[PDB]
């Protein structure tokens, strides 16, 4: 039981880290999508000016 | 901000508490009932002798 | 100064008796105009109500048989004219009281302190 | 678990600071373009009214 | 992650300087169009005037 719990702790740690990079990647996706909206719309602004 | 992204700490700590409690149940399912029978024999023979 | 430096400067900016008498004439004229002009507006409402009621009563007279729905409309017109009359009387009372109220609120403020020595 | 949450807390702090800083600094130009548009419009308007 | 942030910042600086480049060059071509328009305005007006 001791070593089985140790192994379960290993797997839970690995899943925790995996969810960590998952959240990091989702946050980076959010930020990049938000910043990417800073584009051709304003060029069309002058296009219509 | 994504509410789920920003709260890794509490959710993981909940997972950890659940793992701790589930392990406690598993390890506790098979110990300490021997002492009950030993002491009950002790006291039965006490009232007997 | 470049437009960008101009924006920075804007940010830094954002970070940190004789004439009194005519001024008082200005303020009190504005107040009296407001109050009495709403008074004539109330008068206009009263006369319009009276004209609509007289039109309705003439219409009733034209109809040989009294139309009960026109009776309800006539009573509604009567209620509206009466309520306008009551609101107009209360308007006169509150307009005199607000004229004096603004008189007090203006004469005893700093920008017309010297009036006291007068 | 505490350490693994801690370093990601610091990483989240760092990315939050970065994104907040760029969002704060970058937005300074659309105002200039709109002001240019309005000012040129008014300038073209004034002498046409004069004509 | 510091290199990732620095690359993101460099990419956005490149994009922003491209924004400035496009804005300025388009403004300059439109200024040229206006200059041509006004020179032609003045020539047309002048000639039509002495003809008048």
């Amino acid at each position: 039981q001791f070593y089985k719990i140790r192994d379960a702790n290993m797997q839970e740690l690995e899943d925790i880290e995996r969810h960590f990079e998952q959240e990091r990647s989702n946050l980076l996706n959010e930020f990049k999508a938000k910043i990417q909206a800073t584009f051709k719309k304003h060029l069309d602004l002058e296009e219509q000016y | 901000m994504n509410p789920s992204q920003t709260q890794k700490g509490k959710i993981q700590i909940q997972v950890s508490r659940g793992s701790i409690d589930l392990l406690v149940r598993t390890m506790y399912e098979d110990i300490n009932n021997i002492k009950l029978k030993n002491e009950r024999f002790q006291k039965k023979k006490r009232a007997e002798d | 100064k470049t437009l960008y430096d101009k924006a920075r400067d804007r940010f830094k900016e954002s970070s940190k008796a004789q004439v009194a008498m005519e001024i008082k004439n200005e303020v009190m004229q504005k107040l009296k105009e407001r109050l009495l002009s709403r008074a004539e507006i109330i008068q206009r409402r009263l006369e319009e109500q009276r004209q609509v009621l007289e039109q309705k009563e003439a219409q009733v007279a034209k109809r040989q048989e009294i139309d009960p729905k026109q009776e309800e409309e006539i009573r509604d017109i009567n209620f509206k004219i009466d309520i306008l009359e009551q609101r107009a009387l209360r308007f006169e009372s509150m307009a005199l009281q607000k004229y004096e109220e603004m008189d007090n609120r203006l004469n005893k403020d700093a920008r017309l302190a010297a009036l006291h020595r007068k | 678990v505490n350490i693994l949450e801690t370093e990601f807390d610091l990483e989240r702090e760092e990315m939050v600071k970065t994104h907040k800083t760029q969002l704060k600094e970058l937005e300074d130009m659309i105002e200039t373009v709109k002001e240019e548009d309005k000012k040129k419009t008014e300038e073209a308007q004034n002498e046409f009214s004069q004509f | 992650k510091e290199q990732e942030i620095s690359q993101q910042d460099y990419l956005f600086a490149l994009k922003s300087e491209h924004d400035k480049q496009m804005t300025l060059m388009r403004q300059d071509y439109e200024r040229q169009v206006n200059d041509i328009k006004r020179k032609y305005d003045l020539k047309m007006q002048n000639l039509t005037k002495e003809m008048e």
